[PDB]
């Protein structure tokens, strides 16, 4: 089977800037008919993929003008000109030249913004939930950049990991902000013997703890 | 206008065996080869196979024909993939996608499945109530994936975060916010429109 080996995993790019992905077949992908049939795709979070450039570098109707692709026999190109945050997902090439077909195994493009705060709430557990016999207490940490950020829950000053579930967004189309939630499960009998709860979330802009409760 | 529609989500039990189907419509079905990518939660993307209405002819690869069937129903302008043999390591995404000319150009939506023997559960939909105010809808033990979240039925898009879910004790949990202006609540009704696909189950939840 032909490997597709694409190079960065990861691009981090600022706006405006230009980017560049390689992807490399471990043998030839010129068809029998001397045709090469290598394609380049985008996977934007929440959507089905999305083709850019089929034969190396024709682009499909509708793809911007500042995507072009160049190569041949193994090695291949995509170019991104002035980058724009509606860049943002997963690029990967793919060899439709011999059985089986195989793409690359994707680079997540990213953008580069300003650091940003994140923007920090909680909500305690909602009535209708209580009555069940569950006690949800949910931390909303969004719009902040980059991607690392910490958050500590504490009960009445104690802290408390165990219970804890994270999720992050991919990045944001719009402004190029991640956004983060935490939600510390307990049972509804436990719930109710503390008092304070603490949502605590250390990132990279402010060294001053960010904390809601 | 071209669409290739899939079911977003099926549940099917280790061993057994499922049969996906992709209905294309706007355009001439025998015409176009139909071909199918697996994306598992980590795995990047996999082709499966094509199937060429036209001869009858299906392609596959190698490393899952024993477990994989492609068929094709000109009649309905419908494709199938059946997988038998079932095991975890086949729950993914699967898309079906058609290709002629240039590549795949357009792509069904993507239809999760997911090999357990656990039992569908539909989430329980909890409303979250606190210059700017930022809302929530906690969408709490289901399965299996996927849930889709709303707000006001698709007329209002700008402003929402949908996280992933988070499996635990066999269920999943997700969550949506949507920050809105303070002008808005409550004088203009806003509601949480939950679906879960497996269970056919919608829920609307309007905030406090």
């Amino acid at each position: 089977d032909v490997l597709m080996t694409q190079a960065p995993l990861t691009l981090p790019v600022s706006l405006g800037d230009q980017a560049s992905i390689s992807c490399r077949s471990s043998q030839a992908i010129v068809h029998a008919n001397g045709n090469t049939y290598l394609e380049w795709y985008l996977q934007k979070p929440g959507q089905s993929p999305a083709l850019l450039i089929y034969k190396v570098a024709n682009r499909f109707s509708g793809v911007p003008d500042r995507f072009s692709g160049s190569g041949s026999g193994t090695d291949f190109t995509l170019k991104i000109s002035r980058v724009e945050a509606e860049d943002l997902g997963v690029y990967y090439c793919f060899q439709g030249a011999h059985a089986p077909y195989t793409f690359g195994g994707g680079t997540k493009l990213e953008i580069k913004r300003a650091d940003a705060a994140p923007t920090v709430s909680i909500f305690p557990p909602s009535s209708e939930q209580l009555t069940s016999g569950g006690a949800s207490v949910v931390c909303f940490l969004n719009n902040f950049y980059p991607k690392d950020i910490n958050v500590k829950w504490k009960i009445d000053g104690s802290e408390r990991q165990n219970g804890v579930l994270n999720s992050w967004t991919d990045q944001d189309s719009k402004d190029s902000t991640y956004s983060m939630s935490s939600t510390l499960t307990l049972t509804k009998d436990e719930y109710e013997r503390h008092n304070s709860y603490t949502c605590e979330a250390t990132h990279k802009t402010s060294t001053s703890p960010i904390v809601k409760s | 206008e071209v669409q290739l529609q899939q079911s977003g989500g099926e549940l099917a039990k280790p061993g057994a065996s499922v049969k996906m189907s992709c209905k294309s419509s706007g355009y001439t079905f025998t015409a176009y080869a139909i071909h199918w990518a697996k994306q598992a939660a980590g795995a990047g993307l996999e082709w499966i196979g094509y199937i060429a209405p036209a001869a009858g002819a299906a392609a596959y690869n190698a490393a899952f024909k024993g477990k994989a069937t492609l068929a094709a129903d000109k009649s309905s302008s419908t494709a199938y993939m059946a997988a038998a043999a079932l095991t975890s390591e086949d729950s993914a995404v699967y898309y079906c996608a058609r290709a002629a000319a240039a590549g795949a150009d357009y792509w069904g939506q993507g239809t999760t499945l997911t090999v357990s023997s656990a039992k569908t559960t539909p989430p329980s939909v909890y409303p979250l109530a606190p210059s700017m105010v930022t809302l929530g809808c906690l969408v709490k033990g289901y399965f299996p994936e996927p849930v889709t979240l709303t707000w006001n039925s698709g007329s209002l898009s700008s402003g929402v975060h949908t996280f992933p879910a988070v499996l635990q004790s066999d269920l999943y949990t997700l969550s949506s916010s949507v920050t809105v202006t303070s002008s808005p609540r409550p004088s203009e009704t806003v509601t949480c429109n939950v679906a879960h696909p497996a269970s056919s189950t919608k829920v609307d939840k309007k905030i406090v």
